[PDB]
């Protein structure tokens, strides 16, 4: 038979995670993409992002250490 | 990897995107800008902080990505000692910046290898004092070689536990009490596993990672990626949400910040995986004291879960995720309680509709599925 008993600890909180526990990255790679502007422009994408709020968004990846800021551009 | 640049433009699109989407931007600075002595050259970073300040941008920071392979990546080696000093320089800059009171996370090291341990210990000895959290990276699998069996293997899920333990060993030895974050995680490195990282099958790994992270004291888990080229993307190349997106939305609605514990009686407890938090109380259906159970069934048969005393006669709302056929676990579509989850339109997310179970029923969980169960009127004082 396929019946399973659960034990629960309920006396006290074992941890507090952040309200932003479930967070997300945008790879730094994505800023070498020509469509970058179109892509983060997407109101559809923004809708989907808002649904994961609150969350941290990490802009980072291997290209983090191969990207140089240009104020002239 | 070669040097590319990016404009004041790039920064702005990124900011408004996070700003507009109710998200907190963390930006990773290039740590391979070295001086002759192989100190970090901070001049370029100065320009970016200056610009960001000039625009009144609320932004947190990082410095470097997976410093452990700088030697393989850029034929430059940088030890944790130096990298810790580098984090102190940047911290000073942020204190002198207009965002004096911005957060600084690092060092985004890969997962516990012996060498990775050493880099992180020595980095934490060095720079431990200026970072608001310790960021490290996890992947279960190589995207090139990952199989469908791997994604379903409790032996693969269980390796992540040891990973976390090794990380907490280094931190407790150097900066005990410091918050630990996963700074970049997914199923599989190398961009993910085609037809796996983007399917219902991805959700076993993803939900178990969340369960274990929360249980073992990880405070924040950063999913590689929200969208992008990689198969592990939550949203695909057509701006459609994949099953991991729906899974992430549902978790967000149901699961509170206060972490509890569930476990299954019996020597075997590897294929039936169970987690317990206080219910997300924001949800106007749910009150102070309610519990959210979430459970993964990797058995090839349905399992029936009995709630322990005194919860065996509570009203339970089921939230069961199963794939839309015909591709089963290899499907990019998912049903909640047998309703297919789709955007209503570009602007509008669907309701996520519960299925009340009859009070006193066991909790049915089919083969190769995952579900949330909100235990209503649990009246748990820890969750009050
Ligand atoms: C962590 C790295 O920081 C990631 O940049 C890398 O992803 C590369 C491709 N990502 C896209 C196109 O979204 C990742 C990986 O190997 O998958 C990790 O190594
Ligand atoms: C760091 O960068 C500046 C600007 O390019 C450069 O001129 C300088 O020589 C570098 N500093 C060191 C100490 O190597
Ligand atoms: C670490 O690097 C610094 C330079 O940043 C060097 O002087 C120091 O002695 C190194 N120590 C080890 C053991 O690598
Ligand atoms: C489940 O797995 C076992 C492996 O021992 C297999 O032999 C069995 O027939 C499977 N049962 C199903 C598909 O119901």
């Amino acid at each position: 038979q396929d019946v399973v008993d659960l034990d629960f600890f309920t006396q006290e909180p074992l941890h507090l995670v952040s309200p932003s526990f479930l967070s997300v990255t945008i790879d730094a790679n994505l800023a070498t993409d020509p469509r970058f502007l179109i892509l983060l422009g997407s109101p559809k994408l923004r809708t989907l992002a808002r649904g994961l709020s609150p969350a941290y968004l990490r802009f980072g990846g291997t290209k983090t250490d191969f990207l140089i800021f240009d104020p002239k551009k | 990897f070669k040097n590319s640049t990016y404009s004041r433009s790039s920064v702005d699109v990124l900011y408004t995107f996070a700003n507009c989407s109710g998200l907190d931007l963390i930006f990773g600075l290039n740590a391979l800008l070295r001086t002759a002595d192989l100190q970090w050259n901070s001049s370029n970073a100065q320009l970016l902080l200056d610009y960001c300040s000039s625009k009144g941008y609320n932004i947190s920071w990082e410095l470097g990505n997976e410093p452990n392979s700088f030697l393989k990546k850029a034929d430059i080696f940088i030890n944790g000692s130096q990298l810790g000093e580098d984090f102190i320089q940047l911290h000073k800059l942020l204190r002198k910046s207009t965002f004096k009171n911005a957060k600084l996370y690092g060092p985004d090291v890969g997962q516990p290898r012996r060498k990775t341990a050493k880099m992180l210990k020595s980095f934490l000895k060095a720079g431990g004092e200026v970072i608001d959290s310790v960021t490290w990276h996890h992947y279960y699998l190589n995207g090139r070689t990952a199989t469908r069996e791997d994604f379903l293997n409790p032996d693969v899920l269980d390796i992540f536990i040891s990973s976390v333990q090794k990380v907490f060993q280094v931190v407790e030895s150097t900066r005990p009490g410091k918050k630990v974050w996963l700074g970049e995680t997914s199923s599989a490195y190398g961009g993910g596993a085609p037809l796996l990282s983007d399917t219902f099958a991805a959700g076993f790994m993803w939900l178990d990672k969340l369960g274990l992270s929360a249980r073992m004291g990880i405070e924040v888990v950063m999913r590689q990626v929200f969208f992008g080229a990689g198969n592990y993307h939550l949203v695909d190349e057509n701006f459609d949400p994949l099953p991991d997106y729906w899974l992430s939305l549902l978790f967000k609605k149901l699961v509170g910040t206060k972490v509890l514990m569930a476990s299954v009686q019996g020597s075997k407890r590897r294929k039936l995986r169970v987690y317990l938090h206080c219910t997300n109380t924001d949800n106007p259906r749910y009150k102070e004291g309610d519990l959210t159970l979430y459970a993964i069934n990797l058995h090839n048969v349905t399992k029936y879960l009995r709630l322990p005393y005194p919860f065996s006669n509570k009203q339970v709302d089921k939230y069961l995720l199963r794939p839309l056929g015909p591709h089963g676990l290899l499907s990019k579509s998912v049903q909640l309680n047998g309703l297919t989850l789709k955007m209503v339109d570009d602007q509008t997310l669907p309701p996520l509709m519960e299925k009340p179970l009859r009070p006193g029923s066991s909790l049915g969980l089919p083969a190769f599925s995952y579900s949330f169960f909100v235990i209503r009127n649990a009246k748990v004082a820890a969750c009050i």
